[PDB]
Formats: structure tokens, sequence, C-alpha cells
């Protein structure tokens, strides 16, 4: 059972976006289908729902007249067509199906904002043994200042997962955020072998794949 | 709509904590509860007011008298600490209470893992510098992060997140010290100062290095 939505991003207010959820793993035209959003530190706000045939069915009183819910049975597809986005309108947005909300999907961040997107600039964290606990090191990369969330970090193009951290990022004084992600290695293997940060921020389309050498 | 949670409730861990959610439509309509941890997407945990998806712990159960639904947990461990959300149909509506955030009492504290990183080379040669200062596996999730150019306070330049949980119920946190090149290379060294529930973890970084 996956939920799958597609399509959040950055948008200017008075601007539009289609999300999308492609669901499998059951039968989607025996559910009514719904999305429900998250404002940032709010509560969940339901949007929409729709039948398993096409009627749909209210929405919430804050989207009427701006937001169209649809489903595709044959593509097992929901859709949310967004006009008028204004910034209260940033948020996740989760998929969910059912009367009864059984199952999310992971959802997709729509962010509604004059701001443009920044990308950010990676810069490597050269490894330290000083407060890994013994013979091993950490290391990492710090991804400063971009907009909006989100950044995936991997390392080793995902080779690598035992031992990584990446932490939650701070929102600045400025409106950006940063984070970093910090991967603990083998102390012995410090240079045989190789560490790569993948960086990915999809609002500006930048990917940096850094390497981190020891210093 | 209407529904109306009480926004936050601690147990002790071992106790029963009973979570009420009041708004009218409930009146009869049936109440769903929904669990949702930091970072994470809702699960139910009782739906139709009484029953409890396959997987969920024989602890959590519910209840519905017309004006009121209560999910209560009867032996309440660390990982129910979450938030919980009432939810019921109006009629075209659903409707989600503002949820209520689950603090449990008294697990055992953990102490922070500090770790501090200097500027590189690349980050000056761009003519800029960022202290990172790394805090994780402490429990509460509360500290306090101080930043000195060798022993003088730095007010200015400092961006410091709240702390977060992690997948082992621990919290994480970060601190950015921003500086000219000039201010880095001025000092014999900048410290991360931390400090968790009276004790104090410090770490030091210098420029000659």
């Amino acid at each position: 059972v996956q939920l799958l939505e597609s399509g959040g991003g950055l948008v200017q207010p008075g601007g539009s976006l289609r999300l999308s959820c492609a669901a499998s793993g059951f039968t989607f035209s025996w559910y009514v289908m719904g999305w429900v959003r998250q404002a940032p530190g709010k509560g969940l706000e339901w949007v929409s729902s729709i039948y398993p045939s096409g009627g749909a069915t209210n929405y919430a009183d804050s989207v009427k007249g701006r937001f169209t819910i649809s489903r595709d049975n044959s593509k097992n597809t929901l859709y949310l067509q967004m006009n008028s986005l204004r910034a209260e309108d940033t948020a996740v947005y989760y998929c969910a199906r059912g009367n009864y909300f059984d199952y999310w999907g992971q959802g997709t961040l729509v962010t509604v904002s004059s701001a443009s997107t920044k990308g950010p600039s990676v810069f490597p964290l050269a490894p330290s043994s000083k407060s890994t606990s013994g013979g091993t090191a950490a290391l990492g990369c710090l991804v400063k200042d971009y907009f909006p969330e989100p950044v995936t970090v991997s390392w080793n193009s995902g080779a690598l997962t035992s031992g990584v951290h990446t932490f939650p990022a701070v929102l600045q004084s400025s409106g950006l955020y940063s984070l970093s992600s910090v991967v603990t290695v083998p102390s012995s293997s410090l240079g045989t072998q190789t560490y790569i940060c993948n960086v990915n921020h999809k609002p500006s389309n930048t990917k940096v794949d850094k390497r981190v050498e020891p210093k | 709509s209407v529904l109306t949670q009480d926004p936050a409730v601690s147990v002790a861990l071992g106790q029963t904590v009973r979570i009420t959610c009041q708004g009218d439509s409930l009146r009869s309509y049936y109440a769903s509860w929904y669990q949702q941890k930091p970072g994470q997407s809702p699960l139910v945990v009782i739906y139709q007011d009484t029953n409890r998806p396959s997987g969920i712990p024989e602890r959590f159960s519910g209840s519905n008298s017309g004006n009121t639904a209560t999910l209560t947990i009867s032996e309440t461990q660390a990982m129910d600490e979450a938030d919980y959300y009432c939810q019921a149909w109006d009629s075209n509506t659903a409707v989600f209470g503002g949820g209520t955030k689950l603090t449990v009492l008294g697990q055992p504290k953990a102490a922070p893992s500090v770790t501090l990183f200097p500027p590189s080379s690349e980050e000056l040669q761009a003519n800029k510098a960022t202290l990172v200062c790394l805090i994780s596996d402490f429990y509460p999730g509360a500290v306090t992060v101080a930043w000195k150019a060798d022993s003088s306070p730095v007010k200015a330049g400092v961006e410091t997140t709240t702390p977060s949980k992690q997948s082992n119920n621990k919290y994480a946190a970060s601190s950015y010290l921003s500086l000219t090149p000039e201010q880095w290379k001025s000092h014999k060294s900048y410290s991360c100062q931390v400090t968790h529930e009276g004790s104090t973890v410090e770490k030091t970084v210098a420029p000659t290095e």
C-alpha cells in the first residue's frame, strides 16, 4: 500500500499548482480519497475528498472556488488543482485514503511566497575524531543558505547509510535555511576509499556531489 | 467544523492518560484518532470511536458519548509520545481537532554529544566563515547554546534550532556561528558551549589548525 504525492514546490501568490497522488497496493476505485494539509507548526486541516466515482464531496470553506479535487481511476491517480494560491496555503499536503483516514502518504510541501528560490552553497566538514567515540571519525557536509525546504543528503550515492545523521535545518534571520549531515566512518579507512556528500535541492534544481577529504 | 482538544497533556511512564476531544459534531458522527510523531505522517490508532487497527497496541482504546470522545492510553510507554488528533465527519466536511501534544515523564536523562567543526578552507576562500555546532542524544529536549570568541561571549551571528526528536526518542539540535574571515583568524579560538540540565560541555576550535 503506497500513496506517492507529487507536484508540490515554490509558487508565487496568485499562482497555480497541480498536486498529484499515484496510489497502488489496493483497489483505487473502491475508495473515497482525500487531501489533508498541515501548515508548519500547525495542526491537520482537511482540504477536500472525492467519492470512488466522481462527486466530490465538499471542500473546506477556505479553498472553495479555488481548489478542485478530481481522480482518474484508470491511472489510479488523485489530483488537486490549486488556483489563486496565497501565503495561507503554505503546507505539507497529504494524500489520504478512505472515509476513516486509514493511510497517509509522506506528503508534498507547497510554499507560496514572493521570495525567489536560492540554491545552497555546500561546504565540506573535514573528518575529526575529537567527539566520536572509539577509533572512528566524524566527517560531514555543510549545506548553507537555501530556500525553500527541502534538501536531501545522501552519502556515496546511497551505499553509505550506517552512521549517517542529517540534522534538521535552522531557519535563519535572513529567511534562508541551513543544515548539516555528518557521517561516522572508520579512521583506519580515512584514505583509500573516499567520501562524497550528495546534496540535492530540487526547488533550485541544484545538485552537488562534494568530496570530503582529510585535512 | 468545531472540534476542541487540550493542547498539552502529561503522564508518568506507566500511568494511564486520557486525551479529550469535545467538539459538537461527535454528537453522533463517529470519531477517529490519529498519532503523529515529528517529521512523520499520521497513523490511525482508533477508528469509529472504539476499534483499533491491526498493529496498534492493545493499551490504546476509545470512548464516545455524544459530547466527548476519549482516547485512553493505559500503560504509557516512552514512544506513545506524539501529537494526537481528533477527527469527525460533520456531514459534508471532515473536521480535525487542533491536536494534543502528549508528554511522557519521567524518562531517564541523556547527556548531549557535541561536535564542533571549524570553517572549511573553501568557505574561507569564498570570503565567508561558518562554525558548526552539532548536538545529539540528549534528553530532556532543552539545551542552552552560547558561543564565545576566545573567552568573550559573542552575541551577534548565532542561529540555533529548537531541539527535535530523533529515531531513538532523544533530541538533536544545531547552532551556527557566522563570522567574517578576519574575525575567525583574529582570535586564538572559538567555543561552542552547551548547557543541559545544569551540566556543561564546551568544544573549542582554532584557526591555526
